[PDB]
């Protein structure tokens, strides 16, 4: 039963659900990511000031 | 010059954050080109107002 | 030109001690602060032994900046907001109130 | 400026764009290597596409 229990368990981290996501929301070190240039990703996220 | 008063008003818009604006002119020779510049301006700057 | 007085213009106080107060300092660049803020002003020491302050603005973001935001739009009436340099909230000592 | 063969999706498309409005295209590569937007440089009172 332990065993069982042991081998449902999600090792992985979770897939990110999108933009609502506290984690991608709160920079860190830990976890780095960003656009590749001013492109319209960069224009998008210049005009939602969030 | 009105070309350079038109920056110096801006400058002290933005320094008090009044980004919003209301140019109410009237028809006097010389004022065209002041209102096409103070437009390019506020245009071309990226304050936004 | 039209003797009419009225209350406008209104003194808010506010400190920078719960989570919902999160102003920073005024970046030099962009707009001289974020695009949804509210002009903050406080007066910071220049020295420890003298009393002269100086009034150095800040960009105030925050949920109680937002309900006060939504105060203004519906009461249609400005406010300037000011920083506590006295105390956080304030106690009768002696009976005399701070903060 | 050198060349090369460029192919994908967006030359079929320029093709058979040519193609069915007879034009004569002359494809040609971004010297910059970007979308380019309006991106603040020196004097930065100013708008600038690149």
């Amino acid at each position: 039963a332990n065993l069982a229990a042991f081998l449902v368990l999600d090792r992985p981290e979770e897939r990110i659900t999108g933009i609502n996501d506290p984690r991608l929301r709160n920079p860190s070190d830990k976890f780095i990511y960003a656009t590749v240039k001013q492109s319209s990703v960069d224009i998008y996220f210049r005009r939602q000031v969030e | 010059s009105i070309q350079q008063q038109a920056t110096v008003m801006l400058k002290i818009m933005q320094d008090y954050d009044w980004h919003v604006f209301s140019l109410v002119t009237t028809i006097f020779p010389g004022y065209r080109e002041f209102i096409s510049f103070v437009k390019t301006t506020v245009d071309n700057s990226f304050v936004g107002w | 030109s039209d003797c009419e007085p009225d209350d406008n213009h209104l003194s808010i106080v506010t400190l920078e001690e719960a989570p919902f107060v999160i102003v920073e300092d005024i970046d030099p660049l962009t707009e001289t602060c974020v695009r949804n803020t509210v002009p903050c002003r406080k007066f910071v020491k220049i020295n420890n032994s003298t009393n002269e302050g100086m009034n150095v603005k800040k960009c105030c973001k925050g949920f109680c900046i937002d309900i006060l935001k939504k105060l203004s739009r519906t009461v249609k009436f400005t406010y300037d907001l000011y920083l506590v340099t006295n105390g956080k909230h304030g106690k009768k000592v002696n009976n005399v109130w701070n903060g | 400026t050198v060349p090369q063969c460029c192919y994908g999706f967006c030359i079929d498309l320029l093709i058979k764009l040519a193609r069915t409005m007879n034009f004569t295209y002359e494809v040609h590569l971004v010297a910059d290597g970007k979308f380019g937007t309006q991106e603040r440089v020196n004097n930065s009172n100013k708008k600038e596409w690149n």
